[PDB]
C-alpha cells in the first residue's frame, strides 16, 4: 500500500509543470501584469489605440493621471 | 470621446493619403485631384484600401488582422 | 405502407406549392429540391433491379438540375443583391438561369432523360407525376420572363418539335411513343412566352387533360403496341372508339378542342411580324399526326385478335374521374369564347 | 519565448503518461494482493524508462501485403491532432484564448474516428478488414450521446468559451444540478476512448516494436485528455488573480483521481458483447439524453435566470 | 500570428519520430453486410440536426421568447418522431 | 477581386465527363459533394464582408441539404451493388 | 505569415479539387476532400466569420465524410491501387494544373495585361475592406443565427429531414 | 470632394491609458451632458462629420479639464483603484470592490 | 404562377429577408445600406419597363458601391503613377 | 388502464421516466410568474446607444438631464 504512493508523485507532478509554466511566462512576458485578453471586436479597439500611445509600441504599459497632468 | 477621437484621426489620414497623391505627377493623362469616382456628391464611408495605401510593411497588417488570429 | 403511401404522394405537390407560393430564391431553391427527394420511392415499390437502374439516371440528372440553379443564385447576390424574384442583372446568370431550369422540363438537348426514365418502370399505373415536374419550372418562367437573351429560348424550341417528331416512327413501346410527344407540347408553351406570357398556361392545361385521359385508357390491360390487338373482341369494344377519339384530337384536327391552342398561337404570335417561324412549327406539327394514325390502325381494325382466352368476366378499375375527362377533350373547341380570360 | 512555453507544454506532458503504465499496473497489483515492480526500481521508478528503450532496438518488420504510404500516415496524425486538442485549454491561463472552444474539442475528437479506418483497411484481409470496421460503428454512435448532453450545460453556463466557464462555477461543483448527465457523461466519454468494459476494440497486431508505441503512447494520451476536460467542466476549481499556483495544486489532484477511475473500473467489470452495445445506446441512453435536453431550456426561461452573455 | 506556428512544431514531431522508427533504424538489408451499413446512415440523419439544433445560447439574449421557446422544441419532437417510426424496425443492431 | 477568380475555377470541378463517368462509381458522386463547398464558401465571402447579417442562415441551410441529398444517392448505389457486387457505372441493361 | 497568407491558401484550394478531379481509385478521393476543405475551412475563418465555417468540420468533414468513407469498402471489394501509378489516372492531371498557375501567371504580373485581364490587382488589404471597428454585441456573424423572423424556413425544413428518414426507413 | 486643412487638429487629446480611461468610466459622462448629446445629434441625426467637426474638439475639452479636476483635488484613491484593475484579465468590476469605497468616500464629498 | 397568398391573409412566409436593409435584428446597418434606401425611392410606383430607361443612375452606384470597382482602378494605377520611378526619388511623405 | 402504469413501470423503467420528463416541461412555463421577468429584463439590457432626440415645442417628458425622475423605473431589479 505504501510503494503506489511514489507512483502517484510522478506523474501527478509532471502536470504541475505547464500550469506552473505558462502563468510565469504570460505574467513575465508583460511583467507582473496578465495578458489583456480580446474576445470583442470593441474590446480590441482599445489594445490597437492604446499601443499606438502607451511610450513606444507596447499594450503592457500604462500612462496614467499624470500624463497629460 | 472616442468617436470624436476616431474620426479626427481618418480625416488627417486620408489628407495625407491625398497631399501626398496630389504631389505625385501631375501629367496631362494624370488625375484631377479631389475628384470623386461616383456621382453622388456625399460623405461614403472610406474603404481600407484609402486609408492605407500601397505602403503595407507591418502596420496595415497590424491593422486589419488586428482582432483576427489573435489578441 | 399504405399510411405513408398517401404522404409521399402528399409532399409532392407541397413541394410545388412553395415553388409558386414565394418571393425568395432560397424556398424555390428548396421547392424542388425536395420533390427530388420525394419522387424516388414512388419508382422503387416492387424493388426491381430495373426500376433502381432507371431512378439512379433520373437522380443525377436531376441532381445537377438542382445544383446548377444555386450557381446562378449567387451572382445577382454578387450583383446588386437584392433577392426578389425579378430580373437577374446578368446575361451571364440569365444564360446559367434558363439551361439549366431547362433540363426540369427536359428539351431536345437531354435527349433520354425522358424515354430512358418512362420506358423500363413497371409502375404505369402512375407516372402521370412526371405532369407535376412539367407545371412547377413553368411558375419561375412566368417570373423569370422579362430577362432573357431572346435567342436561347427560341432555338431551345424549334429543336424542341424537330426531334419529338422523329423519335415515335422508331417505336412499339407506347411508354416510349407517350415518352415522345412530351417534348412536343413543351416546345410549343416556350415558344409563346417572349410574346405574352399569359395564354401560355392555356398551353399547359390542355396538355395536362389529354395526357390524364391517355394513360387511364392505358390502365385496362396494354403496355406494348400488338397488346393493343387483343382488347376489342377480348376485353371491351366500347374502349376501342374512344382511344380513337383522342388519339385523333391531340394531333390537332379543328373539329375537335385538341387545336384550340394552336388555333390561338399565332393569334397572338403575329400581329409582332414574325411569320416565318410559326409557319415551320405548324409544318413539323403535320408529323405528329402520323404517330397516332399508324397506331390508331391497330386497334380500330381488328388486326387478329389471337390467343384464345374469353373474359365471362366483369371489370372493377378505379377509373376516378375518366368518364368526365373527354368532355372539354373533343367538344371543348365551340366552348372557348375566352379561356384566355379567366386564366389571364 | 513563445517557443518554449510550446516545448515545456508537449515534452513534459508525455513522461505524464510514459509513467503512467508504471502506476496502471501498481493500482492494478495492489488490488490482487501483490507488489508493484519490485527488482528494477526499487520502488517501480526505473522501470518504464528501460522498456522505452526496448521498442526502439527490436526490428520493425514491414507488412508486404500492404501499401507503405498509408501504413505509416496514421501514426502522423495520431500525436498530430490527439496532442493539438491540449492547446486551448486553460490551467488557469490557456495557451490559446480561443473566442469558442467547446465545438473545437468535439471538432478534433470527431477525427479520432478517422485514423483507425486507415490502418485495418491498408494493411491486410478479415480480422484487419472486418474486425476495424465495426469499432468505427460503435465510436460513431457516441458522439450524439455526446454531444446533446454537452450542449445542455451551455444552455445555463452561458456560452461557448472556457474561460468564462471557471467563474460561472465558483460556487456550485456543478454535478449537483447534472448527477443524472454525470452518469451519461462519463459512461461515453469511457466507451468512445476504448477502454474495459466498452471494448470490442488486426489494428494493433500488425504494428512490430516501431509504430506500435504510437498507437499505445496516443490511446493514453486521449484519457487523460478526457480526464481533464470533464475535469473543468464538472469539478471546477476555485481560482485566485493574486496567487494562481493554488489554482493549479487543486487542479490536476482532482483529475489524477478521475485518472485512477478508469483504472479502478477495468477491475471490476465484463464485457458488453457487441449486440447489446449499441442496443444499450439508442434503446436505452438515447430517449433520456432527449428529455433532459428540453429540461435544460425550460428551467432557465422558467427561473428568470437566463445566463448572460 | 501562431496558430499557424502553433501546430507546425507539433505535427514536425510526430513526423519525425517515424523516421526513427520504421525508417533507418530498421534497415533491413470484402463481402457486404446490410445490418452493418445502415446505421452509419441513421447517424447521418440525427448528425445534421442537431446542428440546426445548435445556436441555442446565442438564441436567449433575444426579442420576445415565446416564439424562440416553442419553435426550438419542435425540432425535438422531430428528431423523435423519427425515431418511433424507425423504432417498429431496427434490425439485429 | 482574384480570391473572387480562384474561387471560380474550384467550381468548375463538376466537369460532367467526370461527374457520371467512368466507372469505380462512387468517383462520379465523390465530386457531387465536391460541387459542394465551392458553393458554401463563394456565398459566405460575399455575405461575410457586406455585413448582411440576415443571411448567414442562408449557407447554414444549404448544407442541410446538401447532405441530405447527398444521402439519398448514395443508398441507391448500395442497391445498385446489393445485386452485383460492385458498382462498375459500364453496367447497362435498360435502353432508350 | 506574410500580407498573401489569404489568397495562397485559396490556390492550394484549387488544387485539391484536381486531385480527385480523374480518377483517384476512390480511396484516395476522401484524401483529396480533406485536404481541400479544411483548407476551405481555412478561407472561411478570415473575413470576421468565425463560427459558420467550423461547422463545416463536424456537420460535413466529420459528418458526410465519414458515411462517405464508411462505403468503398462495403462496396468497390475489389484490389485498389495507389493513384498516378497508371497511365489512365495521369493523363489529364497536368493539364488544368498548368492553367491554374498560367491564370496567376498574367492576371497582375506585367504593367496592364491587358484590359479584362488586369482589373483585379493582387493584393494587398483591399481584400479584407472591413474597417473600421465595430460593436461589443458579437462578430457580428455572431448574432447570426436566429430563432426570430425566420421560422417559416425551419418548420419546412426540419418536416422534409423527417421524411428523408421514411425514404430510407425503406427499401434499404 | 474637399477636405478640411491640417488646422483644426492636433488638439490636446486624452494621452491616457485604457485601464485608467475605464477607471472612473461612470462619473465622467454622467455630469457633463451637453455637448455629447448635441454630438450625437450631429452625427446620428445628421450624417457627413465634415459638417460635424467642430463639437468634437468641445466634448474633448471638457474631459481635459475634467482630469485635471480630479488630479487637483482627489487622487490618491484614484491612483490605486485602476492599480489593482490594471493587474489584468477581462477587467472584472467586482474584483475591485473592496477599494471602490475609498475613492467613491470622496466623490460625493471633496468636490 | 405567383399566386400570392400572402397578399389577401396578412401573414409574411418571410418577406423580411429579402433586401439589404429590412430588419437588421439590433440595428447593424450594412456597408452599401445608404444606397438601397435611396434606389427604392426612385422606382416604387414604376412599372419595371421604363424603369431600366427612366432612374438609370441611383442603379449605378449601387452596383459600383458593391464593388469599388473604378475605384480600384484608379487606386491601382498610382502605382503606375508613382512607384515606377521608384530610383527617381520622390519618397513623399516622409516618417511619420 | 391504473395498472397499465404498474405493468410498465415494473418492465420497462427507462421510457417511462422520459415521459415524465417530457411531462412537467411543457406545461411549467404556462403557469408560474417567474416568466415575463425573464421578457423584462432580457429587452432592458442596452446593447447600442440610446440616441437622443430634437425637441420642438413639446417636451412630453424627458428633458436632458439623465439623473432626473424621467424616464422609467427598470430599477426593481437592483432591489431585488
Ligand atoms: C339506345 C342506345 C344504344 C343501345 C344500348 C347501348 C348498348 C351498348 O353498350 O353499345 C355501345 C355502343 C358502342 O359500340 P361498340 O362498342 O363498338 O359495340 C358494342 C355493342 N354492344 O354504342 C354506344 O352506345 C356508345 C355511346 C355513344 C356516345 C353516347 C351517346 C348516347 C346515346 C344515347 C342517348 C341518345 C341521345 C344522344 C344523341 C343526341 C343527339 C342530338
Ligand atoms: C421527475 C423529476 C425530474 C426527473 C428526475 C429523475 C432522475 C432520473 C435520473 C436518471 C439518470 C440516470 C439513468 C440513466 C440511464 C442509466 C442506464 C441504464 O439504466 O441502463 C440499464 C442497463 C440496461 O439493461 P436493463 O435495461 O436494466 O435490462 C436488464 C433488466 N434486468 O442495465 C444496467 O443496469 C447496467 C448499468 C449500465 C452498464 C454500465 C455500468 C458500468 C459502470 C459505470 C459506473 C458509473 C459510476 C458513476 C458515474 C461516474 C461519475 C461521474
Amino acid at each position: 500500500w505504501f510503494e503506489v504512493l511514489p507512483g502517484i508523485a510522478v506523474m501527478g507532478v509532471c502536470l504541475f509543470i505547464p500550469g506552473m509554466a505558462t502563468a510565469r511566462i504570460h505574467r513575465f512576458s508583460n511583467g507582473g501584469k496578465e495578458k489583456r485578453v480580446a474576445h470583442y471586436p470593441y474590446q480590441w479597439y482599445l489594445m490597437e489605440r492604446d499601443r499606438r500611445v502607451s511610450g513606444v509600441n507596447r499594450s503592457y504599459v500604462s500612462k496614467g493621471l499624470e500624463n497629460i497632468d | 470621446l472616442l468617436q470624436a477621437e476616431k474620426d479626427r484621426r481618418v480625416l488627417q489620414m486620408l489628407r495625407e493619403n491625398l497631399e501626398e497623391e496630389a504631389t505625385v505627377m501631375k501629367d496631362v493623362p494624370g488625375w484631377k485631384v479631389g475628384e470623386s469616382v461616383f456621382h453622388t456628391t456625399r460623405w461614403v464611408t472610406p474603404m481600407m484600401g484609402e486609408l492605407y495605401g500601397l505602403r503595407a510593411s507591418e502596420e496595415v497588417l497590424s491593422a486589419t488582422y488586428g482582432f483576427i488570429w489573435y489578441t | 405502407n399504405p399510411i405513408i403511401f398517401i404522404i409521399i404522394l402528399l409532399t409532392i405537390m407541397l413541394g410545388t406549392i412553395i415553388v409558386m407560393i414565394s418571393s425568395h430564391w432560397l424556398l424555390v431553391w428548396i421547392g424542388f429540391e425536395m420533390n427530388m427527394l420525394a419522387i424516388i420511392p414512388i419508382m422503387m415499390k416492387n424493388h426491381n433491379p430495373r426500376a433502381t437502374e432507371a431512378s439512379t439516371k433520373y437522380f443525377l440528372t436531376q441532381s445537377t438540375a438542382s445544383m446548377l440553379l444555386m450557381m446562378a443564385v449567387i451572382i445577382n447576390l454578387m450583383f446588386s443583391g437584392q433577392w426578389t424574384v425579378m430580373k437577374l442583372f446578368n446575361p451571364m446568370a440569365s444564360m446559367l438561369m434558363t439551361m439549366a431550369l431547362a433540363m426540369k422540363l427536359g428539351m431536345a438537348p437531354f435527349h433520354f432523360w425522358v424515354p430512358e426514365v418512362t420506358q423500363g418502370i413497371p409502375l404505369s399505373s402512375g407516372l402521370i407525376l412526371l405532369t407535376w415536374q412539367k407545371l412547377a419550372p413553368m411558375s419561375v418562367l412566368y417570373q423569370i420572363f422579362p430577362s432573357i437573351n431572346l435567342n436561347l429560348i427560341l432555338t431551345l424550341s424549334v429543336l424542341s418539335i424537330l426531334i419529338g417528331g422523329w423519335g415515335g416512327l422508331n417505336q412499339t413501346q407506347l411508354r416510349k411513343i407517350m415518352a415522345y410527344s412530351s417534348i412536343a407540347h413543351m416546345g410549343w408553351m416556350t415558344a409563346v412566352l417572349p410574346y405574352n406570357p399569359t395564354m401560355t398556361l392555356l398551353n399547359l392545361i390542355i396538355y395536362i387533360i389529354m395526357t390524364s385521359t391517355m394513360f387511364t385508357m392505358f390502365m385496362a390491360n396494354s403496355t406494348t403496341t400488338t397488346l393493343s390487338l387483343s382488347h376489342t373482341w377480348n376485353k371491351t369494344p366500347i374502349m376501342t372508339v374512344l382511344i380513337l377519339a383522342t388519339l385523333l384530337s391531340m394531333g390537332g384536327l379543328p373539329p375537335l378542342s385538341g387545336f384550340m391552342p394552336k388555333w390561338m398561337i399565332i393569334q397572338e404570335m403575329t400581329k409582332n411580324n414574325s411569320i416565318i417561324l410559326p409557319t415551320f412549327m405548324a409544318i413539323t406539327a403535320l408529323l405528329n399526326l402520323y404517330f397516332y394514325m399508324r397506331l390508331t390502325y391497330s386497334t380500330t381494325l381488328t388486326m387478329f385478335p389471337s390467343t384464345n382466352n374469353m373474359k365471362m368476366k366483369w371489370q372493377f378499375p378505379l377509373m376516378k374521374k375518366m368518364t368526365f375527362l373527354p368532355t372539354m377533350v373533343v367538344l371543348s373547341t365551340m366552348m372557348l369564347p375566352l379561356t384566355p380570360m379567366l386564366s389571364v | 519565448m513563445f517557443m518554449i512555453n510550446i516545448l515545456m507544454l508537449i515534452i513534459p506532458i508525455l513522461l505524464a503518461v510514459a509513467f503512467l503504465t508504471l502506476v496502471e499496473r501498481k493500482v492494478l497489483g495492489y488490488m490482487q494482493l501483490r507488489k508493484g515492480p519490485n527488482v528494477v526500481g526499487p520502488y517501480g521508478l526505473l522501470q518504464p524508462i528501460a522498456d522505452a528503450i526496448k521498442l526502439f532496438i527490436k526490428e520493425p518488420l514491414r507488412p508486404a501485403t500492404s501499401s507503405a504510404s498509408m501504413f505509416i500516415l496514421a501514426p502522423i496524425m495520431a500525436l498530430g491532432l490527439a496532442l493539438t486538442m491540449w492547446i486551448p485549454l486553460p490551467m488557469p491561463y490557456p495557451l490559446i484564448n480561443m473566442n469558442l472552444g467547446v465545438l473545437f474539442m468535439l471538432a478534433m475528437s470527431s477525427l479520432a474516428v478517422y485514423s483507425i479506418l486507415w490502418s485495418g483497411w491498408a494493411s491486410n484481409s478479415k480480422y484487419a478488414l472486418i474486425g476495424a470496421l465495426r469499432a468505427v460503428a460503435q465510436t460513431i454512435s457516441y458522439e450524439v450521446t455526446l454531444a446533446i448532453i454537452l450542449l445542455s450545460v451551455l444552455l445555463m453556463s452561458g456560452s461557448f468559451t472556457l474561460s468564462t466557464l471557471i467563474t460561472t462555477q465558483e460556487q456550485m461543483w456543478l454535478i449537483l444540478p447534472a448527477w443524472p448527465l454525470a452518469m451519461m457523461w462519463f459512461i461515453s466519454t469511457l466507451a468512445e476512448t476504448n477502454r474495459a468494459p466498452f471494448d470490442l476494440t488486426g489494428f494493433n497486431v500488425e504494428y512490430a516494436a516501431g509504430p506500435f508505441a504510437l498507437f499505445f503512447m496516443a490511446e493514453y494520451a486521449n484519457i487523460i485528455m478526457m480526464n481533464i476536460f470533464t475535469a473543468i467542466l464538472f469539478l471546477g476549481t476555485s481560482h485566485n488573480p493574486h496567487m494562481p499556483e493554488l489554482y493549479t495544486i487543486n487542479f490536476t489532484i482532482k483529475s489524477l483521481l478521475l485518472t485512477m477511475s478508469f483504472l479502478w473500473i477495468r477491475a471490476s467489470y465484463p464485457r458488453f458483447r457487441y449486440d447489446q452495445l449499441m442496443h444499450l445506446l439508442w434503446k436505452n441512453f438515447l430517449p433520456l439524453t432527449l428529455a433532459l435536453c428540453m429540461w435544460h431550456v425550460s428551467l432557465p426561461i422558467l427561473t428568470s435566470g437566463i445566463p448572460p452573455q | 500570428m501562431n496558430l499557424m506556428l502553433a501546430l507546425l512544431t507539433n505535427f514536425t514531431l510526430a513526423t519525425l519520430l517515424v523516421i526513427i522508427a520504421f525508417w533507418l533504424p530498421q534497415l533491413n538489408v470484402l463481402p457486404f453486410s446490410m445490418k452493418f451499413f445502415l446505421v452509419a446512415i441513421t447517424f447521418l440523419l440525427f448528425d445534421l440536426e442537431i446542428a440546426l439544433l445548435l445556436p441555442l445560447p446565442w438564441a436567449s439574449q433575444t426579442a420576445n421568447l415565446n416564439t424562440m421557446l416553442t419553435m426550438a422544441l419542435f425540432l425535438i419532437i422531430l428528431l423523435a418522431v423519427s425515431l418511433a417510426y424507425e423504432w417498429t424496425q431496427k434490425g439485429l443492431e | 477581386s482574384m480570391v473572387y477568380m480562384n474561387i471560380m475555377m474550384a467550381f468548375t470541378v463538376s466537369l460532367v465527363g467526370l461527374l457520371m463517368y467512368r466507372s469505380h462509381l462512387m468517383s462520379s458522386l465523390l465530386c457531387l459533394e465536391g460541387m459542394m463547398l465551392s458553393l458554401f464558401v463563394m456565398a459566405a465571402l460575399t455575405i461575410l464582408n457586406s455585413h448582411f447579417t440576415l443571411a448567414s442562415m442562408m449557407p447554414i441551410i444549404l448544407l442541410v441539404f446538401a447532405a441530405c441529398e447527398a444521402a439519398l444517392g448514395l443508398s441507391l448505389l448500395v442497391m445498385v451493388s446489393n445485386t452485383y457486387g460492385t458498382d462498375y457505372v459500364q453496367n447497362l441493361n435498360l435502353l432508350q | 505569415m506574410m500580407l498573401y497568407i489569404v489568397f495562397i491558401l485559396s490556390v492550394i484550394f484549387v488544387m485539391g479539387f484536381v486531385g480527385f478531379s480523374s480518377k483517384p481509385s476512390p480511396i484516395y478521393g476522401g484524401l483529396g476532400l480533406i485536404v481541400s476543405g479544411g483548407v476551405g475551412c481555412g478561407i472561411v475563418l478570415n473575413f470576421g466569420g468565425s463560427f459558420l465555417g467550423l461547422m463545416v468540420f463536424l456537420i460535413y468533414l466529420g459528418g458526410m465524410m465519414v458515411v462517405f468513407g464508411y462505403t468503398t469498402a462495403m462496396a468497390t471489394e475489389q484490389y485498389p491501387e495507389i493513384w498516378l501509378s497508371n497511365k489512365a489516372v495521369l493523363g489529364a492531371f497536368v493539364t488544368g494544373l498548368l492553367m491554374e498557375f498560367f491564370m496567376v501567371y498574367y492576371v497582375l504580373k506585367d504593367k496592364e495585361v491587358e484590359v479584362v485581364f488586369e482589373f483585379n490587382g493582387l493584393g494587398d488589404w483591399v481584400i479584407y475592406d472591413t474597417g473600421d471597428s465595430g460593436f461589443f454585441s458579437e462578430e457580428a456573424m455572431g448574432i447570426a443565427a436566429l430563432y426570430s423572423y425566420g421560422t417559416w424556413l425551419v418548420i419546412v425544413t426540419g418536416w422534409s429531414l423527417l421524411i428523408g428518414v421514411v425514404v430510407i426507413m425503406e427499401i434499404t | 470632394v474637399e477636405l478640411p486643412s491640417l488646422e483644426d487638429l492636433k488638439v490636446q487629446e486624452v494621452k491616457v491609458s485604457s485601464s485608467v480611461l475605464k477607471a472612473a468610466a461612470h462619473h465622467y459622462g454622467a455630469q457633463c451632458d451637453k455637448p455629447n448629446k448635441e454630438f450625437m445629434l450631429c452625427r446620428w441625426e445628421e450624417k457627413d462629420p465634415r459638417r460635424c467637426l467642430e463639437e468634437g474638439k468641445l466634448v474633448n475639452q471638457c474631459a481635459l479639464e475634467f482630469f485635471r479636476q480630479i488630479k487637483r483635488h482627489c487622487a490618491e484613491p484614484f491612483t490605486e483603484y485602476w492599480t489593482c484593475i490594471d493587474y489584468s484579465g477581462l477587467q472584472l468590476f467586482r474584483r475591485c470592490r473592496k477599494q471602490q469605497a475609498q475613492f467613491d468616500e470622496c466623490v460625493l464629498d471633496k468636490l | 404562377p405567383f399566386f400570392d397568398v400572402q397578399k389577401r391573409l396578412g401573414v409574411d412566409l418571410d418577406r423580411w429577408m429579402t433586401i439589404q436593409s429590412a430588419e437588421q435584428p439590433h440595428k447593424i446597418p450594412s456597408r452599401c445600406h445608404a444606397f438601397e434606401k435611396e434606389w427604392i425611392e426612385c422606382a416604387h410606383g414604376i412599372g419595371s419597363i421604363r424603369a431600366e430607361k427612366e432612374c438609370k443612375i441611383e442603379f449605378e452606384d449601387f452596383r459600383e458601391c458593391l464593388l469599388r470597382q473604378k475605384t480600384m482602378k484608379r487606386l491601382h494605377a498610382i502605382r503606375r503613377q508613382r512607384e515606377k520611378l521608384i530610383k527617381e526619388g520622390k519618397y513623399t511623405p516622409p516618417p511619420h | 388502464v391504473a395498472a397499465f402504469l404498474k405493468n410498465v413501470w415494473a418492465k420497462e423503467p427507462v421510457l417511462v421516466a422520459s415521459f415524465a420528463i417530457a411531462g412537467l416541461a411543457v406545461i411549467l412555463p404556462t403557469l408560474s410568474p417567474y416568466t415575463k421577468y425573464s421578457l423584462m429584463i432580457n429587452r432592458a439590457t442596452p446593447y447600442n446607444y440610446p440616441v437622443p432626440l430634437r425637441d420642438d415645442g413639446n417636451m412630453p417628458d424627458v428633458p436632458s438631464h439623465p439623473q432626473d425622475p424621467q424616464g422609467p423605473s427598470l430599477e426593481w431589479l437592483k432591489r431585488l
